[PDB]
């Protein structure tokens, strides 16, 4: 079991956030 | 133990705080997990064909802290489901080192009903035709809502571990109706209907109608008693419904206890009025909710049964059913019209709230039994009264005090409701409520100190 | 009927808030001033991202 701090909590949660808005760009990209 | 043994050990978790995290180092961490709450609410989902549709839980997204067509979008749905999944579980014994097991029992159980609702949401017909977006557009968005769940599993635990103050639901939900009230009362959207342009917020469309509009009389009437957008009379309305709530939440009847076991151990128990903190609003809101959604559900697929028909008929707002006479007046206008639907509107409030607190100090362990248990486990007398009258002192007090404080916090609300304060009655108790217990948790820190 | 346990429980509940301790000033102030501080915190930080989010979300939308 993977035991992670807080930091790292955050850093997953920017982490997933930055994915999303990359899924975004890269929608908008093949579409354009 | 079981078979689950392999997989409740593969999900990330939160190890202890090591040390003892000071109230300012927890005020932060509680900050920083509500602005990652927020702005993965302000995140939407990819792969959304449109949003034009009608919210099948539209009703549930105050009590969830739900957002639609974002990331949030089930909010606080894994927590309150692995909650309710492993209560089930402990209640019936299937499943009863041990607190590693069960917390890792729990986060998959809540990411696994997380997988079924994301699925479920999809199915429901939100961001289109689940048809037209085909099964890899599924797939991602079932993907998204799973990390989702996962982060606010995570960060539900970084609340209650240590790190930060309460718990995820609660903050999450106070956080939600803050940020609507804030929004409502300085929103810089604006609404134009070909008088002008119009702030959604009523602070800055007071501003704005007195520096534009030559009438100032007309400009203060309009920005007070506005109906298309929220106006004045709302935001003072929650303000007072604020100030009430925070007058009656510091009741309390304080019993001087002193120790026989260990002496000098004086202290006082303090009894409060609302001795289920928002307990009531939780349980009926929940309710309410939840009638609400399968009422929708069963008006559109089995529209035309007398059975659907008595549950409630809905247009998004009931317009008779049993589901009608559950709602809050929209205008007092309404309640003018219809004074039927009025009093038995304030009849169910006050009712279910007051039999939703006599029925939880019982189920949580907070009739005058467990205290009285209490108070001799740790030789807790009272000062005035001997050793064998406590239980007769907490029967006199304790089941009066939590049936009032649930009428009270019920008026309280249809109060709000009446007012047409911003957040409703249920949002502005829930807040408010959570503040509270926020700024009870301080004292105690302090007193700790 | 039903009518004496009303009246008893109305008593009961009159008798009791009577009995209770009463916020005074000192305490509604500081109690007030906490809840304040605890909305504006979460209420501002919410209207806030919202505000940068809703240019963020056209761009990427
Ligand atoms: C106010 C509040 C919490 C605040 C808590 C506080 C302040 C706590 C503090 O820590 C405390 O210390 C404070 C002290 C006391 O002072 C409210 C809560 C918890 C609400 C829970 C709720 O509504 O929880 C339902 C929905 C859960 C999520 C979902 O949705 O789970 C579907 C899902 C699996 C399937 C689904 C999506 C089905 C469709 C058909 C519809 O959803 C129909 C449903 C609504 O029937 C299955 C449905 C289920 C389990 C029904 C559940 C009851």
């Amino acid at each position: 079991g993977l035991k992670v701090g807080p930091v790292p909590v955050l850093v997953m949660s920017l982490l997933f956030i930055a994915s999303v808005f990359m899924l975004h760009i890269w929608g908008k990209y093949t579409r354009s | 133990l079981e078979v689950i043994k392999p997989f409740c050990v593969i999900l990330p978790e939160i190890q202890k705080p090591e040390r003892k995290i000071q109230f300012k180092e927890k005020v932060l961490w509680t900050a920083i997990t509500l602005f990652i709450f927020l702005v993965c609410c302000q995140i939407p989902l990819f792969g959304i064909m449109s949003s034009d549709s009608a919210d099948p839980f539209y009703w549930m997204r105050v009590i969830l802290a739900s957002n639609r067509g974002t990331l949030m979008e089930l909010g606080i749905s894994p927590i309150v489901t692995s909650g309710l999944i492993m209560q089930l579980l402990a209640g019936a014994k299937i499943i009863e080192k041990d607190r590693a097991l069960f917390n890792g029992a729990q986060k998959l159980f809540g990411m696994i009903i997380t997988i079924g609702q994301s699925i479920v949401y999809v199915m429901t017909g939100m961001y289109g035709d689940p048809s037209e977006m085909g099964a890899g557009i599924c797939l991602l968005i079932t993907i998204q809502l799973f990390v989702a769940g996962l982060i606010v599993l995570l960060l539900d635990e970084l609340l209650q571990k240590g790190y930060g103050l309460g718990s995820g639901i609660s903050l999450f939900i106070a956080t939600n109706i803050c940020e609507t009230i804030v929004w409502k009362a300085f929103s810089p959207t604006t609404v134009n209907t070909g008088r002008g342009m119009e702030f959604e917020g009523a602070i800055i469309a007071l501003f704005h109608l007195l520096a534009t509009r030559t009438d100032k009389v007309r400009a203060l009437r309009e920005a007070f008693y506005r109906q298309n957008l929220p106006n004045l009379m709302n935001l003072i309305a929650t303000i007072f419904v604020f100030a009430v709530v925070i007058y009656f939440q510091g009741f309390r009847y304080e019993l001087p206890i002193r120790s026989t076991k260990v002496r000098g151990q004086i202290g006082i128990y303090p009894i409060k009025l609302f001795y289920t903190s928002n307990i009531p609003i939780i349980l009926q809101s929940a309710l309410v909710s939840n009638l609400y959604v399968i009422s929708q559900m069963l008006s559109a697929r089995f529209s035309g049964n007398l059975l659907v028909s008595l549950l409630g008929t809905w247009s998004a707002y009931p317009v008779g059913g049993l589901c009608y006479y559950l709602s809050p007046p929209e205008s007092f206008g309404s309640v003018l019209e219809d004074p039927v639907h009025a009093v038995v509107y304030i009849v169910f409030m006050l009712g279910s709230c007051a039999f939703f607190s006599k029925t939880w100090i019982e189920v949580s362990g907070s009739s005058p039994r467990d205290i009285a248990k209490q108070f001799k486990d740790q030789g807790m007398v009272i000062n005035g009264k001997r050793e064998t009258s406590i239980y007769r002192e907490l029967k006199k007090i304790i089941p009066t005090a939590a049936a009032f404080g649930g009428l009270c916090i019920g008026a309280l609300s249809v109060l709000a409701d009446f007012l047409g304060a911003i957040g409703s009655g249920t949002g502005i108790l829930l807040a408010v409520t959570i503040i509270y217990q926020y700024f009870e948790i301080f004292v105690k820190e302090q007193s700790e100190v | 009927q039903f009518v004496e346990p009303s009246r008893q429980f109305v008593k009961d509940s009159i008798r009791l808030v009577k009995r209770c301790t009463k916020p005074d000033r000192k305490e509604f102030q500081k109690i007030a001033m906490a809840t304040a501080i605890g909305f504006a915190i979460m209420g501002f930080i919410g209207f806030f991202v919202k505000l940068i989010h809703i240019p963020i979300n056209n761009i990427i939308v």
